Parts: structure tokens; sequence; C-alpha cells
């Protein structure tokens, strides 16, 4: 059924699974018109489809041309997401297809179920976890590829860089969600923490800096402090 | 006018005939029901006084044979049987009528209720939903499951309604997922009407039969089917105008006849609220909306 803290270790077992987050599919800026009305302007978006065991990220870039002349875009965006996830599954060899797809927002359940009727053995599940995947566009290299796109595109990434050489996928996912939660809560301070030290760089083929094990502990502590600091500012604690 | 005689009434029972009902005492001199209007299907139904478990009954049409009821003390119920000897049957009925041992079907002349509830219901179509080919009448009870209920268990004793499932490959064309899920017109008009039912009369017949089995037997599966067939129409953007006007009339008379005290167990709040206030046809069912709002405003 739903995925929560009780069955959290299930994310790191050997059954292939994908998280699908649609938050950044339909993105707009809101502005006044010359006549003083309000209008939206869409900007490029993305589907965030992640294997939490391996770190494989299938980033489908959603180019603004897909909205041209369409109505009810917030609704269409859910169905476009489901169409694209279904297309990805069909493109994968049988032995790489997921056994479960976990949607971060319950409004994706029916669109994905309907698009996946041909795969009755793939379970479509919601989650009770609040996952910060909306903050993926705070990762500079992901935001860059999305904004530069001139046509629909799929780009593949490993969102854990090389961490799985040293840590388990449970720990890697915990690190990722902490980083993304910090970027969601205070992006500027989070990026300051990650880049403050010029001697630690991001390899051409990576998304995050090349921290040693001890430095990752420092970084993780600084991210937890950021989150707690912002909680205190928010609630006057 | 036709007659269904009873051999006897050895157990106390509430007997229904269509929308009417009356109580018979244990071993009372009751020998059946006369003056049954020719031209419609009918249902004769039972609820035992000493055990309200299992409502059960029989759908029949007096034009198809001479039918009577006899209690079976082994199986513990009133059974319908056909009498093939016509002169024997007429002689039995005449004797019981002469001794005034029959109740008269209590139809008011102004009253079109039964016609309005069975307009599209035909015995031949009943016998395909309820499969027991050696009898001309059809047994239904409170516990019988539907074919769809069984897929989700004795198949011989099942209600073979047409399966409706909005998240099924039958309902959704590959490549038209959003279109077909948000607008059920394909599934209604091409799959169901043109493909399975052949015409709207057969579809309305099954819808009306499902409602009546839900109401008279408390059949849960019958209730799910009746709601499903309403929702499929209401959730379609493209419905022939004649079907929408007929549906409004069908539902109006169903809601009018429903016992007020069973409204909680016969009307589903999610399905009615959707059909009346959110669906494509939210403004096409004026008579049904008006009776629903005046009779069951709580459900809404
Ligand atoms: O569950 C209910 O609240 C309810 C209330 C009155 C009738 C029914 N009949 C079965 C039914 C019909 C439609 C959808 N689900 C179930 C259900």
């Amino acid at each position: 059924g739903a995925m929560n803290s009780s069955n959290y270790a299930e994310l790191f077992n050997n059954d292939i699974k994908l998280f699908v987050d649609d938050t950044n599919v339909y993105r707009v800026t809101v502005h006044k018109t010359f006549e003083g009305n309000v209008a939206t302007k869409a900007i490029n978006g993305c589907i965030f489809t992640l294997n939490p065991k391996t770190g494989h990220l299938f980033l489908k870039i959603i180019h603004t041309s897909v909205w041209a002349g369409q109505k009810r875009l917030s609704q269409l965006a859910k169905w476009k997401t489901a169409e694209e996830v279904s297309a990805l599954v069909r493109s994968l060899p049988k032995e790489e297809q997921p056994k479960q797809i976990i949607v971060t927002r319950k409004a994706m359940l029916d669109p994905l179920e309907v698009h996946m009727l041909d795969f009755p053995n793939i379970a479509i599940r919601p989650t009770e976890l609040r996952l910060p995947f909306s903050a993926a566009m705070s990762i500079d290299k992901l935001s860059d590829v999305v904004m530069k796109a001139t046509e629909p595109q799929m780009v593949l990434f490993n969102i854990y860089d090389d961490w799985l050489d040293r840590i388990s996928s449970y720990t890697a996912f915990s690190r990722l969600t902490l980083l993304l939660r910090a970027l969601k809560t205070n992006e500027e301070s989070a990026k300051m923490i990650l880049l403050s030290d010029p001697t630690i760089t991001i390899k051409s083929y990576h998304l995050w800096p090349s921290f040693t094990d001890e430095q990752w502990i420092t970084i993780e502590s600084q991210m937890r402090d950021l989150i707690l600091t912002e909680y205190g500012r928010k609630y006057n604690v | 006018m036709n007659t269904v005689p009873f051999t006897s009434a050895p157990i106390e029972v509430t007997i229904g005939i269509d929308q009417y009902s009356f109580n018979v005492k244990e071993n009372q001199p009751f020998h059946g029901i006369k003056d049954i209007p020719i031209g419609h299907v009918h249902v004769i139904h039972f609820q035992h006084a000493d055990n309200s478990s299992m409502r059960y009954g029989y759908w029949f049409d007096c034009r198809m044979g001479n039918f009577y009821i006899q209690y079976d003390p082994k199986d513990g119920l009133y059974k319908m049987m056909e009498e093939r000897d016509g002169a024997k049957f007429e002689n039995i009925v005449h004797n019981f009528k002469e001794r005034q041992m029959m109740v008269s079907y209590p139809k008011i002349d102004e009253d079109d209720t039964w016609y309005n509830l069975t307009e599209f219901v035909q015995m031949d179509k009943i016998r395909k939903i309820v499969r027991k080919d050696e009898n001309q009448f059809s047994y239904v009870d409170s516990s019988m499951t539907t074919v769809q209920e069984n897929e989700l268990s004795d198949p011989a004793h099942s209600l073979n309604y047409t399966v409706i499932n909005f998240k099924s490959r039958e309902a959704i064309r590959p490549g038209h997922e959003m279109e077909d899920f948000l607008d059920k017109s394909y599934y209604l008009n091409t799959v169901m009407l043109q493909g399975i039912f052949k015409n709207s009369s057969n579809y309305f017949g099954e819808l009306q039969f499902a409602f009546l089995n839900a109401m008279f037997f408390g059949n849960y599966g019958s209730s799910l089917q009746w709601h499903a067939m309403i929702e499929l129409i209401c959730s379609s953007a493209t419905v022939p105008k004649h079907m929408l006007d007929k549906l409004d009339e069908i539902l109006y008379y169903q809601i009018k006849t429903l016992p007020e005290q069973y409204s909680d167990i016969l009307l589903n709040e999610r399905v009615w609220n959707i059909c009346l206030y959110s669906s494509f046809q939210k403004n096409s069912l004026h008579n049904t909306e008006k009776i629903m709002e005046n009779k069951y405003p709580e459900l809404l």
C-alpha cells in the first residue's frame, strides 16, 4: 500500500523500485500584463525519477513547447508525467523494469495507474514520507541542463556521485534527503556550506563536492544546524 | 389478469409482490396472489418472520407459464414451480378464488409506479443475468454475488451483470489514457452501448433490474452495479439527449420509491454528489436532482 517509516528499509532491498516526483514538471512565473491583469509564463521543467538503491536518476526534461495550446495545464502535467514514466518503463529491458513505482504526491496515483494498466504486476504506491525532491532544481548541474534545453530530452545522472563505494544506499539516501531538505529550507546558506571551502571541488562527472568521510560528517552537521536554525527563525523558538 | 397460487403457507413470512408487501401468519389459510397485471415482469419475494436472514424471491412473467409457490420443508423456503397441466392449474386457482383465499395485487388505477420501474426490464434479459436455464423464472437472494465481485464463489449461483471497471484496459484506449479516464464517452458509447448492450434499452433494463434487486433483497453487488451504470453515463461528456432524458425519469421513480429508512444503505453519497454536482451531466438530471434535494438533503 503506502510507503512510510515502518517499511523504510524496503527502499534498499533488491526489488527494483523508482520514486517519481512531479513537483517540477509544470513551472511558471506570474506577472502583470500591460492592461494590469495577471498572466503566467511557463519555464522548462523536469520529471524526477529516482532509483533509491542505485542512485540512478532519469531526469526527463519537460520543454515549454509541450504546453503550447493546451488547457488545464496543472491537470495535464500529471498525465504527461505518467505518460513519460510509462514510456521509460517500456524502454527498459524486462529485467530492469521496476516492481514498484512510489509517487511523492497522491494526485499522481490514478494517472500513473491508468498509464500502466499493461503492467498489472508493477505496484503503484503513495508514500507518507515528505521527501524534498522539489529541491532538485537547486542542484546547479540539474538546473543548468533543464534551463538550457531547447527540446524534450532525457538526461541520466547518478545522484549519489561515487558515495556507494564507501557507504550503504540507506546512508546515501539519508545524506541526499538531508542535503535536499537543507537546500529547500535555505538554498543560499546550503550552497554556502557546500562550496565555502575552495579546496574541495565538484568533479566534472559529479553533482556534489568530493568530500572525505570526515568532511561529510562536518557537512551533515552543518546542514542539520541550518535546518534547526531555520525552524527557530520560522516559529520564533 | 394472472394468478400465482400457493399450495399453503406453513411458516410465518412477509411476502412481497413488486413494491407491495403483506404479512402471512404461520399456517394461515393463504393461497396466493390474484389480479397480477399482464404486460410486465414481476417479482415475488420473501422474508421469514423467524429468520430475517436471506431475503429471497423470484422474477417471473405470467405470459411465459403457469407458476405457483410451494414451501419445501427440507430446503426451508418457498419455491416457485411451473405447472404444465393447464386445466389442473385453472381448476386449482378457481377453487381458491371462490373461497377468497387469495390477496389481490393492490394496484391503484392512476398508479404507473411499477411500469416506471420496469419499463426496460425483460424476462429474457433477466434469464441471462441469472443463469438457470431449466426454469422460466429466476431466483435471486440477498447474498448472491456478482461476476465482478467474484473476480475480486460458486459461479452457478452468481449475478452475471455486465462488468464495469473504470481502470481497466476495456475502459481505456492505449494512447487515449487521459481523454478516456476523464471522459467516459468511448467506454459508454462504443464499448458498452454499441458493443455489449447493442442499444440503450438493454442498458437501462440492466440498470433497472440492478436497482430492484438492491432494493428488494438488499443485494450489495446489485447496488454496486446500479451506481456503476449511473456513474458511467454521468461521467460521459457525449450522451444522446434521449438517453439523458430517459435516465432522469428512471432515476426519479427509483428515488421516489426507495424506502426513506433504507436511504442510508441504498444511496452512496460519493457517487450521487459526483453525478449531481460535479459530472458532465450535473445539469441534465433536473427531476432527479429536485427529488434528491427534497427527500435526501442529508446525503448531499
Ligand atoms: O458504502 C456506502 O456508503 C453505501 C451506501 C449505500 C449503498 C451502497 N451500496 C453499495 C455501493 C454502491 C456504490 C459504491 N460503493 C458501494 C453503499
